[PDB]
Parts: structure tokens; sequence; C-alpha cells
């Protein structure tokens, strides 16, 4: 089994986002998702004398 | 230049001065009679509830106008934000009433 | 009738106040843009333009 | 979930503020302005003619760009007269009054090589690899 693909987990004194990415592509990294809004656009006209 | 920035968790929402300054719903303004007409519906969702209850006190300089009396009996009660009503919702941007 | 303080919109239900504060970005227990004028009662919004069923609006 | 637009590869009294009348009449018209900025509106109309398409060939006409940019010229006053209510258009764009003759458009006679697509390239590249074919014998 491949244990130069999963980094993190074979190596103790691995940082966490390391990648090696143009050697080797890895499996089980960290992935950081989101969760965010998109308003629709608003304004309040007013008139100016 | 006049914007109304809304109030956030129980803070009073304020107002633009001429001098830049933000003031509250509060104490003696003067308004010129055009910007009042420019944004006739807006203020309206905005003043008239510190207008009938708070001490929110506006003076509107027009300078000539037609105007309409109503008496009453002063031995009994008497009101007249029917009338007031009335009249600051009629306010048009082209015309007034009387 | 119902409206809300940041807009001068006129709303009619509670769940439809707590569905307009989330253009504004507010929580409680759409369109692509919403305008609002200040001296007239003529609010405009927009929609896509695949979606049927247009109800005044752009 | 939103669908696909192009094919793919498959106590508390009402506060006295407000109640609303009409009163206040546009006085240029807002929907008189609103229908003509949806038609101002309209995007950008494609002009595709002259490019390759999905095999390799042009997706014009087989006109000579002398003959199509008069053409075109031509059907685009016959619109613009359409769209107008008169008949005769005022504003032209087919015999102005200068001349045109160094002109010419995009269509579907060259190719993007620089020849004649009177023959598809699908149909030339066949061709040439059919002109050699070995086949074993009996
Ligand atoms: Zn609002």
């Amino acid at each position: 089994i491949p244990v130069e693909r999963y980094n993190i987990l074979t190596n103790p004194d691995a940082p966490p986002t390391q990648i090696q990415l143009p050697e080797v592509v890895d499996l089980y990294n960290v992935v950081t998702r989101y969760a965010y809004e998109t308003p629709p656009i608003t304004a309040v006209v007013m008139g100016v004398p | 230049d006049c914007r109304i920035s809304f109030g956030m968790n129980g803070a009073a929402p304020m107002i633009r001065d001429e001098t830049g300054m933000m003031v509250p719903f509060e104490g003696n303004w003067i308004f010129p009679l055009a910007l009042w007409q420019m944004n006739t519906r807006y203020f309206n969702q905005q003043f008239d509830a510190w207008i009938k209850t708070g001490e929110l006190r506006i003076r509107i300089e027009m300078g000539a106008y037609p105007y309409m009396l109503h008496y009453y009996d002063p031995r009994q009660y008497a009101n007249a934000w029917n009338l007031t009503s009335a009249w600051l919702e009629e306010i048009t941007p082209t015309s007034i009433p009387s | 009738g119902y409206q809300c303080h940041v807009c001068s919109a006129v709303l009619f239900s509670p769940l439809d106040l707590d569905a307009h504060v989330a253009s504004h970005g507010l929580h409680g227990n759409r369109h692509i843009t919403e305008f609002i004028s200040s001296w007239q009662n003529h609010p405009i919004v927009q929609v896509s333009a695949d979606v049927e069923n247009r109800k005044t609006a752009q | 979930r939103i669908p696909r637009k192009t094919k793919g590869k498959s106590p508390a009294t009402a506060e006295p503020g407000t109640s609303n009348c009409e009163h206040y009449k546009a006085r240029p018209g807002i929907a008189s302005v609103q229908k003509a900025t949806e038609s101002a509106e309209l995007p950008m109309k494609n002009n595709d003619e002259g490019t390759p398409d999905k095999r390799g060939n042009t997706k014009g006409a087989l006109v000579n760009e002398h003959v199509e940019a008069r053409d075109e010229a031509d059907d685009a006053t016959k619109k613009q007269a359409k769209d107008t209510e008169k008949a005769k258009a005022q504003v032209t764009y087919s015999d102005t009054g200068i001349n045109n003759a160094n002109e010419l458009s995009r269509s579907g006679n060259v190719d993007n090589e620089g020849g004649s697509n009177q023959k598809p390239m699908s149909t030339r590249i066949a061709e040439a690899t059919s002109a050699i074919v070995s086949k074993h014998p009996a």
C-alpha cells in the first residue's frame, strides 16, 4: 500500500498543510470548507432638492 | 446631503446634518420644503411615530401657502393627528394640500 | 400591514419579513436586485431570464 | 437544484407611519421609460459565420463578401424600415453616398486556411486520408 501518498498519516513530523504536489499527488489532505452568503443588490434611492 | 442610518440593537437611528454631524431624532429641526417633497414617502415611515409621541419638532420653511381653518368646542377633547397625518401623507413632490 | 425599517418596503407576512431581512443580512427563526424609491410606492425587483412567471419584475 | 439553461455534454398595533395610496404620477412615465430601457437592455447579437464548426467546416453561406456585406446592409436597412412605422427608411445603410468597393465582411466563402470552401474541410481531410490506403490480399 503506498505509504508515500499519505504523508500526514505516516509522518509524525509532517506539517499539516504540507504538499509535494509537483512530485506526486497525495490523498487525505487538509481541505477547508466554507459557508458564505450572496445577497441580491439592494438600494434605497433618495431624491435631491 | 441627507441620509438615514438605521439603528441596531436598540440604539437610535440617526440623520445626516449639513455640518456632517450625526444626530438622533430629537431637537428642533429646520427643513426646506423641497427636501420633504423629494423624499415625501421615505420620511413618513421614519418620522411620524416620533412626531406623535416623542418631542421631535420640525419647522418647514416655505414662505407662502393657502390655509384651512377648523373650529372646535373648547369644552371637550380635541386632537389633530388625523388632519396632520392626512396632510403629511398627501404631500406630493409635485403638489401640496392646503 | 408590515414594514421593515432598513428599507421602506410595505410587507404583509411575518415570514415575508424574515425573508426580506436576509437581503440585508439578518437572521430570525431569490431575486437578483431589489430597489426602492423614496417618493413613490413603486418598488422594482429583477429576476433571471429563464424563469417564467414574471409578476412585476424585470 | 438549479436547472441548466443550455444543453450539456449528454398588542402590536400597526404603527401610524404609513397607509399606501397612489398620489404621485411619474412625470416622464415610469413604465414608459421601463419599456424603452428593456429594449435598450438587449445584449449583443452573435455573428458566428466564417468560424469553424464542430467538424471543421465554416458556418457561412457560400457567398463572397463584396455581395455579402451589401446584402446584409440592405437587409439591415429593411429591418430598420420595418422597425419604423414608415415604408421607406429615413436612416439607411445601403447606397448612402460614399462608395464601398474595397470592402469585405466575414462569411463562409473562405476557410481559415485561405482557400475556397466550395468543398467541406472534413471532406477534404477524409479525401486526403482515403487517397492512400492499403488492403491485404487474398
Ligand atoms: Zn429592508
